[PDB]
């Protein structure tokens, strides 16, 4: 029945939902229902994302009229495409991804009134620098215990996917529920464009750097590798005159070798280069 | 490493301890541990009787066995897709047919400049000679096709060069032909 | 053995030509 | 051989038949596998024992099936077949696709063997004993026409569930492997275009298994057709080996096809089209080839 | 009477209930046939909360007339 090569296919525009959402309220976890379609018994893709309003504290979250779910649906169908629900979601932004004690009771009151129900956790705060800790979950059932639990090894995509680190196998994994992978569904006209509209430039390539504080700020460079220069002199000559061991605490911890001497001359030719050739087209371009 | 032993390369009995350590260990991988058990199979394939090889006897290259290495490449996607490997199991035997049912049981003997190697004994640990007479239903190393030597003192002499192992005919020059038999 | 030996220069030629053009290669994108 | 033996035809004739065609060239070999036979029961017995309540029951019977492959010697289903039964939903498939394995090549007695075993009398609760049956069967009978293509091709016209429909597939392309049947072709043309998102592993494997080294004009411009506008991923997968196998040694006659596949964004279609040069070039020492290869290698 | 409960996961679930019942004898007859215990169910009768302290007279609900089955959501 179960199977270990089920990929949720979410789109591009469905996790910037789950984002923005989770960063509204941060202190006290925003909670929403997840909108796709089940194509087929173990490939479940989701579109679009709606969000509920909320009413819970930093640690819970609570819900509010159920008059407003039915009547959203309703106003879905007509306009853009129907569906119906896959799961649903929620934020832990203080700790990493584990389902709580009311996140479980919720998932079995899902599976029942729907199919399967994949439940998605998003830390808002910990997507940061590039990386994102989004991840899904899905419960398993109880009774079959004394034998596999996400059994029947089809392929062998299902152990590279997903490494789960001692934070999360404390919890729930994998006696409660289980993991599930994911992967991006991206094609053209939204990929390309998402990037034809972002990091996209028209005059930045042909316009001077205003020499005010370009060759100011050369000064300040060419002083600074003066000084790895007067470091320089000593350091690999004495070295080398000393003690002819290619070793010791001139290797174990430490910083001025041959490394940080050219990269300043690195930075200083790409700055200038550019900067001389950019003064060169305009020129002959504008009489 | 197929149908091979001790003296073609060391390195054999290194790696069979080295796949039963990582088999009978128990903190390791399924993923891991697949491939010793898949590793076992293959190093004593078809009881040390078949190989595989992209080549054939007179230059030329074998389809289904490019066929059958290639889908086994796809084992990450589909498990059942590995029983099409067998698709490349090749026989190395010298079976001197000559009529179409005479099988005769000629005593052939080899030449090795080391001693015997070629068949090695299955183990349970819980003044050679070098001219070893073999039947015409019998194994041979593709490695040692060339330091064989036909019996130059029968009559029996084959048609073919026997250089190279697969299928020839034996010249029968002599009367009263006889050792038929079949299981 | 005077002809069967020029070709296989060539190809030891060809080969090595190819190996030195996508390591070289590869150090493009190895720095990326 | 085919063509040369229609040829031919166009006592002693009758024995040029059949070496042409291969029959004592089975049996032979065949005579060969149950003389000879060292096969250790020490070791499965040292890797069966070190098995926990895991998924390795499948590791094991496609270990032995490996090592008796042509032996026609069953003692593992004959010693422990509570163990077999043990896993179940492909254990039960690739077990008795590995009893095909061990009867590598009889043409007449593994048949009679599996006529014991009715694709409508083991189990009607069981798809898989008949899917992994029908699936042995094409094991057995590879490269050998005659009524057993016929005979799997009125199976496929009356399948009942689409897992029997992968093994009467892969078993149907296997047996007709390289012929380029019309017959076959159009039942596994009106098998892709079912649209069904679990016999797309098997209609893609076994179109270029019968197309095999055809090089058609119109099976290749269907199948790229085809494998742009679907939404699953095992039917871009199965189409992937099915375009590569499709053309086997052309040498210049697919370069147009493997730039098309190349220049194209799909990555499953950027894979495939290397699996299609690796193909059209075996042996060759093609510069050119080793240069495409390995910039996009990169 | 037969009642379709248009569940919002595109499930209609049929009822054999009487027009002088209440909704806690519903709730425990949807508990009996699938699991869900009844503080989790929310019926909806078009966009209005039913109570559970009325009847189905009281809010006109007659032969076979279309329901909506809410969960309760809360997350932690
Ligand atoms: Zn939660």
């Amino acid at each position: 029945a179960v199977d270990t090569a089920e990929q949720v296919y979410i789109s591009s525009l469905a996790l910037l939902k789950m984002l923005k959402h989770g960063r509204a309220g941060v202190p006290m976890e925003v909670m929403g229902l997840m909108l796709g379609e089940f194509v087929d018994d173990y490939t479940v893709r989701v579109i679009d994302v709606f969000a509920m309003p909320q009413s819970g504290t930093g640690v819970s979250v609570e819900a509010v009229d159920p008059v407003f779910q039915a009547k959203m649906l309703d106003m879905l169908k007509q306009t853009g495409r129907p569906e119906m629900v896959v799961g649903w979601y929620h934020s832990h932004p203080g700790f990493g991804c584990w389902l709580s004690g009311v996140d479980i009771n919720t998932q079995q009151s899902f599976e029942a009134l729907s199919e399967r129900a994949v439940a998605v956790v998003v830390d808002p705060i910990q997507s940061v620098k590039g990386k994102v800790v989004i991840d899904a979950f899905r419960l398993i059932n109880a009774n079959m215990m004394v034998l596999g639990h996400e059994p029947r090894q089809t392929t062998s995509n299902l152990g590279h996917l997903n490494k789960p680190s001692i934070q999360a196998l404390i919890h729930g994994l994998n006696r409660h529920y289980y993991s599930i992978t994911i992967n991006y569904r991206k094609n053209e006209l939204e990929q390309k464009m998402l990037l034809n509209l972002h990091k996209k430039s028209w005059m930045e390539g042909l316009t001077l750097q205003d020499y005010s504080e370009h060759c100011k700020h050369n000064e300040s460079v060419v002083k600074e590798m003066l000084e790895l220069a007067k470091n320089y002199n000593k350091a690999v000559e004495e070295e080398d005159k000393m003690t002819p061991e290619q070793l010791a605490i001139k290797n174990v911890g430490k910083q001025d070798p041959k490394r940080h001497l050219e990269e300043h001359v690195d930075v200083l030719m790409t700055s200038n280069i550019v900067q001389c050739l950019a003064a060169m087209l305009d020129t002959v371009v504008f009489k | 490493m197929i149908q091979q032993t001790e003296i073609t390369c060391p390195k054999v009995n290194q790696f069979r301890q080295l796949y039963s350590k990582v088999i009978n260990d128990k903190h390791d991988d399924v993923m891991a541990k697949f491939g010793a058990i898949l590793a076992q199979g293959i190093l004593d394939a078809g009881g040390h009787n078949v190989t595989i090889s992209l080549q054939s006897r007179t230059g030329h290259t074998h389809m289904p066995s490019v066929v059958g290495v290639l889908v086994f490449t796809q084992f990450w996607f589909w498990f059942p897709l590995s029983h099409f490997l067998s698709l490349a199991y090749t026989p190395t035997c010298v079976i001197g047919l000559n009529k179409d049912l005479k099988m005769p049981k000629v005593q052939y003997k080899s030449n090795c400049k080391p001693s015997t190697f070629a068949y090695p004994a299955p183990l349970e640990v819980p003044p050679e000679p070098n001219f070893q007479l073999l039947d015409n239903p019998a194994r041979v190393m593709p490695a040692q096709l060339k330091v064989l030597t036909m019996p130059e003192t029968c009559r029996y002499q084959p048609f073919k060069p026997l250089s190279i192992g697969g299928i020839i005919i034996l010249k029968d020059t002599s009367e009263d032909i006889e050792e038929l038999v079949e299981p | 053995d005077l002809y069967s030996r020029y070709k296989k220069l060539q190809q030891e030629l060809e080969f090595l030509e190819v190996q030195e053009e996508y390591i070289k290669d590869e150090q493009k994108n190895l720095k990326k | 051989l085919s063509s040369v033996i229609q040829n031919l035809r166009t006592d002693q004739t009758l024995k040029m038949i059949k070496i042409l065609s291969g029959e004592m060239a089975i049996e032979l070999h065949l005579q060969f596998l149950i003389r000879n036979n060292n096969t250790d029961l020490m070791i499965l017995k040292n890797t069966k024992d070190a098995v926990r309540n895991s998924v390795c029951h499948t590791a094991t019977v496609i270990a032995n099936s490996f090592m008796h492959c042509g032996t026609t010697s069953d003692q593992f289903l004959r010693d422990n077949l509570e163990w077999l039964a043990r896993a179940t939903n492909w254990a039960k498939f690739t077990a008795t696709a590995s009893l095909g394995v061990i009867h590598k090549g009889h043409e007449k007695e593994a048949l009679q063997l599996m006529a014991t075993y009715l694709p409508k009398d083991t189990s009607p609760g069981s798809a898989y004993q008949e899917g992994g049956g029908l699936y042995a069967l094409g094991l057995i009978h590879a490269n050998h026409g005659g009524d057993i293509i016929d005979y799997l091709l009125n199976q496929l016209k009356n399948a009942s569930n689409d897992i029997v429909r992968h093994g009467g597939s892969l078993g149907l392309g296997l047996a007709a492997m390289g012929t380029a049947r019309q017959d076959v072709y159009d039942l596994l043309k009106t098998n892709l275009y079912q649209d069904d998102a679990v016999t797309g592993e098997a209609a893609g494997l076994a179109l270029g298994l019968v197309m095999l080294g055809s090089k058609n004009a119109q099976a290749i411009e269907d199948m790229v057709g085809y494998a742009q506008e679907t939404q699953h991923e095992k039917i871009l997968r199965g189409l992937a080996v099915g375009i590569a196998l499709v053309m086997y040694g052309r040498m210049e006659e697919a370069d147009a096809l493997i730039e098309s596949l190349c220049r194209d964004k799909d990555p499953i279609l950027r894979r495939s089209g290397m699996y299609t040069v690796a193909m059209a070039y075996c042996g060759s020492g093609n510069n050119k080839a080793i240069r495409r290869l390995l910039h996009v290698a990169v | 009477m037969q009642i379709f409960v248009k569940t919002l996961t595109g499930k209609t679930i049929t009822l054999e209930v009487e027009p002088s019942d209440t909704i806690e004898n519903v709730k425990a007859k949807i508990q009996d046939k699938e699991g869900i215990p009844p503080d989790q169910q929310r019926l909806i009768f078009a966009g209005k909360q039913l109570e559970d302290g009325r009847t189905l007279s009281d809010y006109n609900i007659q032969r076979e007339s279309t329901l909506h089955l809410v969960l309760r959501l809360r997350g932690g």
